[PDB]
C-alpha cells in the first residue's frame, strides 16, 4: 500500500538543559531504510542525513526493521542549536538500492519541528529540622529565570496540592505558624506555565517520627489470629523494628515457627500471629521506629484467653446451689 | 292543664308549703287525699298495679332516678391531678434541667429520656388504678336494693314500711300514730308525729321506726327537697410522709456535698498544681466539665428520692380491698381496710352472729312428764295432743304458711315470724299437719288481736271453739305468764288446779336446767269461758290471768359449726371479744360458755344491766368515766341490755385511759336504734342480708355472710397491708446506702462516679418503680394471725429491718469497692480508672454496673421476708406479677449490657464474666442466709 501516517510526533517547543523524545512510526510495503532528514528552523527545504553520533553524541537515532518501521530519536543537552525540522520518510520503491537516481523516489512528508527556550531557575530557601521550638518556619522559592509568560504557582506537600497557595506568586512564600512533625514532608513549589513544562524543585522538612495511634492492648482466645500496629508521622519516613519484653529487658523477635506476618509500609506495622498458644505468646511487645532525627516508642500487652474460662464459675454456682438447699432443708 | 291537670311542679310547691301553713293546701286546692288520688289518675284503694304500658302516660314526669350522681373523672384529669405530688415535680424539673443542659452540651440527651420513664410509668399506674377502683365501688354499691318492689315506682300508694329510709314523699293519705324521725335531716334527734290536717306530709331522708297509716308516692328525683339540699354543695400516711421527707432532705445534702467535692478537687488539680492559665478558647473544655458534673450531681438526687413509696400504698389497698369484696367482707372506707388490722377488742351480738336464727325446739315438758328428746307422737294422750294442735292453730297467724326453704337443701325460709316456725315445726314433731286445721279454723269471734302489747308481750287468740265454747289462748314468755295461771293439763287430759305448792321448785326444775343447757321456755296458755253468756271482750282484767297452762316447749338456736375456731384463733391474736346479748342472762351464759367466750372457774364479770346502769351513774344520774374503768376490762356478757347501753360500754372502752394501749374496738351492730353506737366506734361491721338499712348506712365494713369468721378474714388482710409496704421499704433503704455511698466516695477518689449518670438511672427505675408492684402485691399467709397487735406508738423502721438493711449493705459495699479498686488484676482485663473525657466505654467499668444491678435483683428476692425467716422461696409461685417482674429486669439487663454500646456506655462481655457476675449475685443469697443467724437482742 501507499505510504499513510500512523504515529506522528507533535511539535516540541521544549527548553534549555533538558532531554526529549521523537517517535516516528510508519507501515511500510516494502519496509524502506528508515532515516532521518534534518533542516533548518528558517529553512525546510534542507534533507541533510542524519546518523547517530553526530553532534558529540547528544542527538541518538534507533530504528527497528520489521513489518513497521519505527524510528526513535532521543535529543539530550538541549541548546539553542537543537532547533530545527526533523523529517521521516517511507519509500515504497523495491529499488530503493539505487541512491544514485533522480528524487523523484516515493517519500512522505512528516516534518516536526523542534525549538528551544531558556531553562527555568528556581532558587529555595534551605532544609529545615522541626524542633519542639514555637518559632514559625518560611519556605521560600524565587523564580529567578523565567523565559515565559508564568500562569499560576503552589505549594505541594507529598504530592498533596496545599490549600489556597494558587497566585501569580512570580516568588512564593509559605509560612506555618505552629511547626510540628507532622507538618514536615517533602514540599514542592511547583510553576505552571502557559505553553512551558511545570518546575518543581525540592524542599524537605524533616522531623522526629512521632507515633500517632495503636492498640493499647489485645486480647484473644488460643488458636486464633492476633493482629497490632503502630501507626506513625514523621519525614524522611522511619526505619521499624518490633521487640518483646522478656525478663524486665527487650528482646528481638523470631519467625521461628513461622507464625509471625510483618507488614511494613511507609507508615503502618502490622504483626500478625496464628494459632495462639497460652505457653510463650502471652506478654508486651514494642514497636520501634528510627529515623535518621531520632527514635519514638511505644508499647502493647497482650494475653490469650484459655477455652476453659467458663467451667470454673460454673463449679461456682453448682457450688452455691448446693450450699443453699441444704441449709433450707435442714431448717425444716 | 289539659292531660296533666296536676304538674310536677304544683306538687313540689305543695311539698314546700308544710307544717300549720300546708293546712290550707291540705283541705283546700285538691279537695282531700281521695281528691289528690282522682287528680293522679289513681285510686285509693289499688292506685296503679305497677303496669308498664300505663308508663309515660300517667305521669310523663319521671325523668329519671338520678342513679349516677355526679361522675366527674376523666382519665386525663386524673392524670393531671395525680401528677401533681411533689417527688413527682422533683424529677420533672431534674428532666427539665438535665435537657436543658444536654441541648447546650458543646448520648446525652438520653438522660431525660429515661427519667421520663420514672415519670410516666408513675402517673399511669395511679390513675387507672384509682379510675378502677371508683368503678367497683360503683358496681358494688348499686346493687344495694332494698326495694317497695321495685327500683323506682311512681303513681302509687303503699302501705307503712318500717325500718327504712323513705326514698319518696307525700302526705301520707289515711292513717293514725304515724311516727318518723328526722334526725340528721333538720337536726333534731326528736321524734315528730304526722297530724292528720296540720302536718300530714312526708319527705325523704327520714328514718321510720314505728307507727302506722299509709302513703303516696310523689317523687322522682333530685327535683325532691331531700336532692335539692345536696346539691347545693389515716395514721400510717402521715408517717410514711414524715420519713420520705427526710429521705429526701438527706438526699439533697448528699448530692451538695459531692458536686462541691467533685469540682473543688477538678479546680485545685487543674490551677493550684497545673498553673495553666485561662484562654479565650479553654472555655468550652471547662465548661463540659462543669457540666457533666451537675449532671452526676441531679441524678444522685433523683436516685436518692422515693418516688415509689407512695405509688406502693394506693397498689397495696387497691389490692386489698379488691380481694376482700370475695372473702364476704364490702368496704366502703379505705381507712377502715387499715384501722382493722390493729383492733383490740370485738363487742358482738347474740342472734344473727354467733346463731345461725335456725330455732327448733328440742325439750318438752306435757302431761307432767319431760321429755329431752323429741316426743313421739302417741306417747302424751292423743287428747292432749289434738287439743295444744288445736290451740296453736288457732293462736296462729293465717299469713305465716311455711314457704319450702326458697333454693330448698341450699337456703332456710323460716317464714317471718321466727319462733312460730320452731312451734309450727312442734306441730308436724307429733305426727300432725299444722295446715289441716290452719284452713279449717275460720274467721271466728275475733277479740284475739292483743296486738302484741309491749309490756304483756303476749300473742293471744280469744276466740269461740267449734262447739261454741269460747275460750282464751295465749303464747308468750314462760316466766311473766307463769303467775297468771290457774291449772295445768295432767298426763291423761285433765286440769288439775295449780297450785302454790305446784309453782314451787317443780317448775324451776322443770324449765331452769333446759335454760342451762341453752334453750328459751315458751308456755302455752288457755282460760276456758262458759259457753252461754259470751265473756265480756271489754273486761279484758280477767281474760289475761289465771289462764291454763298446756305444755313449756323449750326452743333453741344452735351456734354455726365455724364459730368456735374463729373466736379461738381471735384470742390467739390478742382479740378479746364481748358479748352483748339483750336476752336472759342465764340463756346467754349457757350459750357463751359453748360458744368458748367464757371458761368455767376463771373470775369474770357478768351483769344483767340494771347493775350496770347503777354502777355506770352516779347519785346525780350523769358519767363519770372513773367507776367504768374497773368494769369493762373483765367484762364479757352484758345480758337484757338496751342499744342505747351500748353506746355508753363503746364509749367507756375507748376513751379510757387506764391501760397504756389505746383501746381500738369494732363493734357490730344491725338494729334500728344502734347509730351511734357503730358511728364511735373506730370501724363499724354492718350485717348483709339480716339488718336494717339504718345501720347499713351508718359503718364502715359490710358482711355478707352476716358470719363471725369473716371478721377474723378483715384482720388478717388489714395487718398484711402493713406488712407490705415494710418490706418494700426494707429493699429500697438498702439499694440507697449503697448508690450513695458509692457516689460520693468513687468521686471523692477517682474523680468520677464508677457508675454513670444513665446507668444510675436505670437502677432508679428498677428500684423505685418495679419494686413497689413485685413486692406491694403479696397475698397473705395464715401466721399473720399469731402475733400481737401493734398500735400507733411504733417506728416504721423496725429492729430486724435495721438488721437486714446493714447486714446486705455491708456485704454488697466490700464488694463493689473490692471491684473498683483491684479489678483490673483479678479478670486479667485493661483498667478504667482514671479515663479521659470522651473515652471508650470500657470493660472493666461494665462488670461493676453487671455485678451491682444483678446483687440487686437477688436481693429482691431476699427480701420478702422481715421476720427472721429462712425459706426465703417460700410461696414465691404464689404471686406471678413478682416473677413476671424479676425475669423481665433481668432479660432487659442481658440485652443492654451485650448491645448498648456507646448511649448507655456499657461495652459487650465474654461469656467468662457473666458466670462470674451471676456467682457473685447467687453470693448474695447465701450471704442473706448467713446474716440471719445473728439474735437482734445482743446488739
Ligand atoms: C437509714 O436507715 O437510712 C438512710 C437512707 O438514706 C438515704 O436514703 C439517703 C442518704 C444516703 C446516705 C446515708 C446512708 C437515712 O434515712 P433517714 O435519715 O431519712 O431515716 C432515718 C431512719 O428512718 C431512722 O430509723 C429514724 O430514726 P429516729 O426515729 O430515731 O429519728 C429516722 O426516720 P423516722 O424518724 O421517720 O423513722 C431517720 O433517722
Ligand atoms: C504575574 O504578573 C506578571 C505581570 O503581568 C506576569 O508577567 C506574570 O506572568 C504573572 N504570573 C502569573 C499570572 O502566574
Ligand atoms: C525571594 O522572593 C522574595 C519575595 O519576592 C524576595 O523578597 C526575596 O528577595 C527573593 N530572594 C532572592 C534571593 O531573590
Ligand atoms: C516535579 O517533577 C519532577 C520531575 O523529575 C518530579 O520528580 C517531582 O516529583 C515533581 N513534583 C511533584 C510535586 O510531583
Ligand atoms: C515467617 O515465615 C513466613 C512463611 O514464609 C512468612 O510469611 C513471614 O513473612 C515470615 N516472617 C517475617 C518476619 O518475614
Ligand atoms: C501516613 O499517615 C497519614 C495520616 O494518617 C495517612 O493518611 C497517610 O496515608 C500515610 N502516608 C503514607 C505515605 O503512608
Ligand atoms: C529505638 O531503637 C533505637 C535504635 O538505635 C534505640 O537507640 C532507642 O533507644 C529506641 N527507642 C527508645 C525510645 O527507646
Ligand atoms: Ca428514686
Amino acid at each position: 500500500q501507499n505510504a499513510g501516517f500512523v504515529k506522528s510526533p507533535m511539535s516540541e517547543t521544549k527548553l534549555t538543559g533538558d532531554a526529549f523524545e521523537l517517535y516516528c512510526d510508519v507501515v511500510g510495503s516494502p519496509t524502506p531504510e528508515i532515516q532521518w532528514w534534518y533542516a533548518e528552523v528558517n529553512r525546510a527545504e534542507s534533507f541533510r542525513q542524519l546518523w547517530d553520533g553526530a553532534r558529540k553524541r547528544r542527538v541518538t537515532v534507533n530504528t527497528a526493521y520489521g513489518s513497521n518501521g519505527v524510528s526513535v530519536l532521543r535529543i539530550t543537552r538541549l541548546t539553542l542549536e537543537d532547533s530545527g525540522t526533523y523529517e521521516c520518510r517511507a519509500s515504497n520503491d523495491p529499488k530503493r538500492n539505487d541512491l544514485r537516481q533522480n528524487p523523484s523516489i516515493t517519500w512522505i512528508r512528516a516534518q516536526a519541528t523542534i525549538s528551544v527556550l531558556q531553562k527555568p531557575r528556581i532558587v529555595t530557601s534551605e532544609e529545615v529540622i522541626i524542633r519542639e521550638s514555637l518559632l514559625p518556619v518560611t519556605l521560600q522559592c524565587n523564580l529567578t529565570s523565567s523565559s515565559h509568560t508564568l500562569m499560576y504557582s503552589y505549594w505541594t506537600r507529598n504530592g498533596v496540592e496545599l490549600t489556597a497557595t494558587r497566585k501569580n506568586a512570580s516568588n512564593m512564600e509559605y509560612r506555618i505558624n505552629k511547626p510540628r512533625a507532622e507538618d514536615s514532608g517533602e514540599y514542592h513549589c511547583v510553576y505552571h506555565f502557559v505553553s512551558a513544562p511545570k518546575a518543581n524543585a525540592t524542599i524537605e522538612v524533616k522531623a522526629a517520627p512521632d507515633i500517632t495511634g495503636h492498640k493499647r492492648s489485645e486480647n484473644k482466645n488460643e488458636g486464633q489470629d492476633a493482629m497490632m500496629y503502630c501507626k506513625s508521622v514523621g519525614y524522611p519516613h522511619p526505619e521499624w523494628i518490633w521487640r518483646k519484653k522478656e525478663n524486665g529487658v527487650f528482646e528481638e523477635i523470631s519467625n521461628s515457627s513461622g507464625r509471625f506476618f510483618i507488614t511494613n509500609k511507609e507508615n503502618y506495622t502490622e504483626l500478625s500471629i496464628v494459632n495462639l498458644q497460652i505457653t510463650e505468646d502471652p506478654g508486651e511487645y514494642e514497636c520501634n521506629a528510627t529515623n535518621s532525627i531520632g527514635s519514638a516508642s511505644v508499647s502493647t500487652v497482650l494475653r490469650v484467653r484459655s477455652h476453659l474460662a467458663p467451667l470454673w464459675p460454673f463449679l461456682g454456682i453448682l457450688a452455691e446451689i448446693i450450699i443453699l438447699v441444704v441449709i433450707i432443708v435442714v431448717y425444716e | 292543664g289539659g292531660e296533666f291537670g296536676c304538674t310536677m311542679e304544683e306538687l313540689r310547691s305543695l311539698m314546700e308549703l308544710r307544717g300549720t301553713e300546708a293546712v290550707v293546701k291540705i283541705k283546700e286546692t285538691y279537695g282531700d287525699t281521695e281528691a289528690i288520688c282522682r287528680r293522679l289518675k289513681t285510686s285509693p284503694v289499688e292506685g296503679l298495679p305497677g303496669t308498664a304500658p300505663d308508663l309515660e302516660k300517667r305521669k310523663q314526669i319521671f325523668g329519671q332516678n338520678f342513679i349516677p350522681p355526679k361522675k366527674p373523672k376523666t382519665f386525663l384529669q386524673l392524670v393531671w391531678e395525680a401528677l401533681q405530688d411533689v417527688t413527682l415535680i422533683i424529677l420533672e424539673i431534674a428532666a427539665i434541667i438535665s435537657l436543658g443542659l444536654s441541648f447546650y452540651h458543646p448520648a446525652g440527651w438520653i438522660e431525660g429520656a429515661a427519667i421520663l420513664l420514672s415519670v410516666i410509668c408513675v402517673v399511669l399506674v395511679t390513675a387507672f388504678n384509682d379510675w378502677s377502683k371508683e368503678k367497683q365501688f360503683r358496681g358494688l354499691q348499686s346493687r344495694i336494693e332494698q326495694e317497695p318492689v321495685a327500683e323506682i315506682v311512681v303513681g302509687d300508694i303503699a302501705q307503712i314500711k318500717y325500718g327504712d329510709l323513705l326514698p319518696a314523699d307525700g302526705l301520707f293519705i289515711q292513717g293514725n300514730d304515724l311516727k318518723i324521725d328526722e334526725s340528721s335531716l333538720t337536726g333534731e334527734s326528736d321524734q315528730v308525729r304526722k297530724s292528720v290536717d296540720k302536718d300530714p306530709m312526708l319527705l325523704s331522708g327520714t328514718h321510720v321506726m314505728e307507727g302506722s297509716g299509709r302513703m303516696v308516692v310523689t317523687a322522682v328525683g333530685v327535683n325532691s327537697q331531700t336532692g335539692i339540699i345536696f346539691t347545693l354543695l389515716s395514721v400510717l400516711q402521715g408517717k410514711l410522709t414524715k420519713l420520705a421527707v427526710q429521705i429526701g432532705k438527706a438526699g439533697l445534702v448528699m448530692s451538695a456535698i459531692t458536686v462541691i467535692i467533685l469540682v473543688l478537687y477538678f479546680t485545685v488539680d487543674t490551677f493550684v498544681v497545673n498553673k495553666k492559665p485561662w484562654l479565650t478558647e479553654c472555655t468550652p473544655v471547662y465548661v463540659q466539665y462543669f457540666v457533666k458534673f451537675f449532671i452526676i450531681g441531679v441524678t444522685v438526687l433523683v436516685v436518692a428520692v422515693p418516688e415509689g413509696l407512695p405509688l406502693a400504698v394506693t397498689i397495696s389497698l387497691a389490692y386489698s380491698v379488691k380481694k376482700m369484696m370475695k372473702d364476704n367482707n364490702l368496704v366502703r372506707h379505705l381507712d377502715a381496710c387499715e384501722t382493722m388490722g390493729n383492733a383490740t377488742a370485738i363487742c358482738s351480738d347474740k342472734t344473727g352472729t354467733l346463731t345461725t336464727n335456725r330455732m327448733t325446739v328440742v325439750q318438752a315438758y306435757v302431761g307432767d312428764v319431760h321429755y329431752k328428746e323429741i316426743p313421739d307422737p302417741s306417747s302424751i294422750n292423743a287428747k292432749t295432743l289434738e287439743l295444744l294442735v288445736n290451740a296453736i292453730a288457732i293462736n296462729s297467724a293465717y299469713t305465716t304458711k311455711i314457704l319450702p326453704p326458697e333454693k330448698e337443701g341450699a337456703l332456710p325460709r323460716q317464714v317471718g315470724n321466727k319462733t312460730e316456725c320452731g312451734l309450727l315445726g312442734f306441730v308436724l314433731d307429733l305426727r300432725q299437719d299444722y295446715e289441716p286445721v290452719r284452713s279449717q279454723m275460720p274467721e271466728e269471734k275475733l277479740y284475739k288481736v292483743y296486738t302484741f302489747n309491749s309490756v304483756r308481750k303476749s300473742m293471744s287468740t280469744v276466740i269461740k271453739m267449734p262447739d261454741e265454747s269460747f275460750r282464751m289462748y295465749s303464747k308468750g314468755a314462760s316466766e311473766i305468764v307463769l303467775k297468771k295461771c290457774c291449772k295445768i293439763l295432767s298426763g291423761a287430759g285433765e286440769a288439775r288446779v295449780f297450785r302454790p305448792r305446784d309453782r314451787d321448785e317443780m317448775v324451776k326444775k322443770v324449765i331452769e336446767p333446759m335454760a342451762c343447757d341453752g334453750l328459751r321456755t315458751i308456755c302455752v296458755a288457755y282460760r276456758d269461758f262458759p259457753s252461754s253468756p259470751e265473756p265480756d271482750w271489754d273486761n279484758e282484767n280477767d281474760i289475761l290471768n289465771e289462764l291454763t297452762c298446756i305444755c313449756v316447749v323449750g326452743i333453741e338456736d344452735p351456734v354455726r359449726p365455724e364459730v368456735p375456731e374463729a373466736i379461738r384463733k381471735c384470742q390467739r391474736a390478742g382479740i378479746t371479744v364481748r358479748m352483748v346479748t339483750g336476752d336472759n342472762i342465764n340463756t346467754a351464759r349457757a350459750i357463751a360458755i359453748k360458744c368458748g367466750i367464757i371458761h368455767p372457774g376463771e373470775d369474770f364479770l357478768c351483769l344483767e344491766g340494771k347493775e350496770f346502769n347503777r354502777r355506770i351513774r352516779n347519785e346525780k344520774g350523769e358519767i363519770e368515766q372513773e367507776r367504768i374503768d374497773k368494769i369493762w376490762p373483765k367484762l364479757r356478757v352484758l345480758a337484757r341490755s338496751s342499744p342505747t347501753d351500748k353506746h355508753t360500754l363503746v364509749k367507756g372502752i375507748i376513751d379510757s385511759t387506764h391501760t397504756e394501749q389505746r383501746q381500738v374496738v369494732a363493734v357490730t351492730g344491725d338494729g334500728t336504734n344502734d347509730g351511734p353506737a357503730l358511728k364511735k366506734a373506730d370501724v363499724g361491721f354492718a350485717m348483709g342480708i339480716a339488718g336494717t338499712d339504718v345501720a347499713k348506712e351508718a359503718s364502715d365494713i359490710i358482711l355478707t355472710d352476716d358470719n363471725f369468721s369473716s371478721i377474723v378474714k378483715a384482720v388478717m388482710w388489714g395487718r398484711n397491708v402493713y406488712d407490705s409496704i415494710s418490706k418494700f421499704l426494707q429493699f429500697q433503704l438498702t439499694v440507697n446506702v449503697v448508690a450513695v455511698i458509692v457516689a460520693f466516695t468513687g468521686a471523692c477518689i477517682t474523680q468520677d462516679s464508677p457508675l454513670k449518670a444513665v446507668q444510675m438511672l436505670w437502677v432508679n427505675l428498677i428500684m423505685d418503680t418495679f419494686a413497689s408492684l413485685a413486692l406491694a402485691t403479696e397475698p397473705p399467709t395464715e401466721t399473720l394471725l399469731l402475733r400481737k397487735p401493734y398500735g400507733r406508738n411504733k417506728p416504721l423502721i423496725s429492729r430486724t429491718m435495721m438488721k437486714n438493711i446493714l447486714g446486705h449493705a455491708v456485704y454488697q459495699l466490700t464488694l463493689i469497692f473490692t471491684l473498683l479498686f483491684v479489678g483490673e488484676k483479678m479478670f486479667q482485663i485493661d483498667s478504667g480508672r482514671n479515663a479521659p473525657l470522651h473515652s471508650p466505654p470500657s470493660e472493666h467499668y461494665t462488670i461493676i454496673f453487671n455485678t451491682f444491678v444483678m446483687m440487686q435483683l437477688f436481693n429482691e428476692i431476699n427480701a420478702r421476708k422481715i421476720h427472721g425467716e429462712r425459706n426465703v422461696f417460700d410461696g414465691i409461685f404464689r404471686n406471678p406479677i413478682f416473677c413476671t417482674i424479676v425475669l423481665g429486669t433481668f432479660a432487659i439487663q442481658i440485652v443492654i449490657v451485650q448491645f448498648g454500646g456507646k448511649p448507655f456506655s456499657c461495652s459487650p462481655l465474654q461469656l467468662d464474666q457473666w458466670m462470674w457476675c451471676i456467682f457473685i449475685g447467687l453470693g448474695e443469697l447465701v450471704w442473706g442466709q448467713v446474716i440471719a443467724t445473728i439474735p437482734t437482742s445482743r446488739l
